[PDB]
């Protein structure tokens, strides 16, 4: 799923600023 | 009666922001309790304030980290901007110092922690809990827009939610006050608009994009573009292909393929009818803007307070002993924070 790929991605927790 | 609440706020914000109140505090007056978030040149705190034991929320920037990062110009315009900012859904600061070693912008406490831990162990917000805080973000953008301020740093992570579970933006960092286009790129890879990316010029449009990229990441519990690396992201923003969960109703996803909108000439809240193009649409049909700007709309989450000074609703972060130097550092960069 969707979710699934974005449970176990790398960016799932606090994102920092570019 | 919108644009003639604008023209009074417009008026309140350019005589803060023509006279901008420096020195309103010093660190002494602040008992340092627990770090609440994390910045690369800084953090924010809970604070005390001892005067009035009052709680605060102090962001700590450290003076030679801002100036090798080259973000002068970027801690000055946060400063200013937030020191002549007055809305329901801004943070509000209430003191403003600096010392040999760093920058401090005492902050209103919001206690209820940031929309992203919130969303992040929820998943997904159900449409009308989206809305509510969509709404709070389209009125706060329009109130931002009309003081020619670009807010950049749209996310989950920005938005705190208050005790009347009312959101709070956070996190000036990236805020500018332009009556025309710039080019600098900021921002966070997920929600950065296709403008940002292609390096070329943009304007308020991105703060629309962004909140695209909100509505759908509150709705669907993951952002529209995801890749684990942010080049990845940047050439699914850039594609301007977008799937929706198949929970999303037609409303939404009509909404999100504005504001998600590569075209500015077609863009939700670029066009002649401005902010109007988003407050008017099927997806807000339910919403009340008057109620929402006053607070009396019911809050779909109230959050969780074991009192005045508590920190439960905030993540654990490794603390530092704040250390001022006895000499003055970057002292004429920052001569007007
Ligand atoms: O600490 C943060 C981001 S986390 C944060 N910002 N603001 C707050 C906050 C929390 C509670 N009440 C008001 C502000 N938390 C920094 C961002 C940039 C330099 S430090």
């Amino acid at each position: 799923t969707t979710y699934a790929d974005f449970i176990a991605s790398g960016r799932t927790g606090r994102r920092n600023a570019i | 009666s919108v644009k003639e609440f604008l023209a009074k706020a417009k008026e309140d914000f350019l005589k803060k922001w023509e006279n901008p109140a420096q020195n309103t505090a010093h660190l002494d007056q602040f008992e340092r309790i627990k770090t609440l978030g994390t910045g690369s040149f800084g953090r924010v705190m809970l604070v005390k304030h001892m005067e009035t034991g009052n709680h605060y929320a102090m962001k700590i920037l450290d003076k030679q980290k801002v100036v090798k990062l080259k973000q002068i110009e970027h801690t000055l315009n946060e400063k200013r901007i937030l020191q002549a900012v007055n809305f329901p859904f801004l943070v509000k600061l209430e003191f403003s110092f600096k010392d040999n070693s760093n920058l401090y912008m005492v902050m209103e406490y919001v206690p209820g922690g940031e929309m992203f831990s919130h969303l992040r162990r929820i998943g997904r917000f159900s449409e009308p809990h989206a809305r509510f805080y969509a709404a709070q973000i389209v009125l706060t953008f329009e109130y931002l827009h009309s003081l020619d301020l670009i807010y950049r740093d749209l996310k989950p992570e920005n938005l705190l939610i208050d005790q009347q579970g009312y959101i709070q933006v956070t996190d000036f960092g990236f805020a500018k006050r332009v009556k025309g286009r710039t080019w600098t790129l900021c921002g966070t890879p997920e929600y950065l608009a296709p403008e940002i990316i292609l390096s070329k010029g943009y304007n308020k449009a991105v703060d629309w994009w962004a909140l695209g990229v909100l509505i759908y990441e509150m709705a669907a519990g993951y952002p529209p573009f995801f890749a684990d690396q942010p080049i990845q992201i940047y050439e699914k923003i850039v594609s301007g292909k977008v799937r929706f969960p198949s929970h999303f109703s037609s409303d939404l996803k009509d909404l999100l393929r504005n504001l998600l909108q590569v075209d500015l000439t077609k863009r939700f809240g670029n066009l002649k009818n401005g902010v109007n193009d988003i407050k008017n649409h099927k997806w807000f049909a339910t919403t009340d803007w008057i109620a929402i700007y006053q607070r009396k709309v019911e809050a779909p989450f109230i959050p969780k307070f074991k009192g005045p000074g508590d920190t439960s609703n905030f993540d654990d972060y490794e603390e530092e002993e704040i250390r001022v130097s006895i000499n003055e550092k970057c002292g004429k960069e920052f001569s007007e924070f």
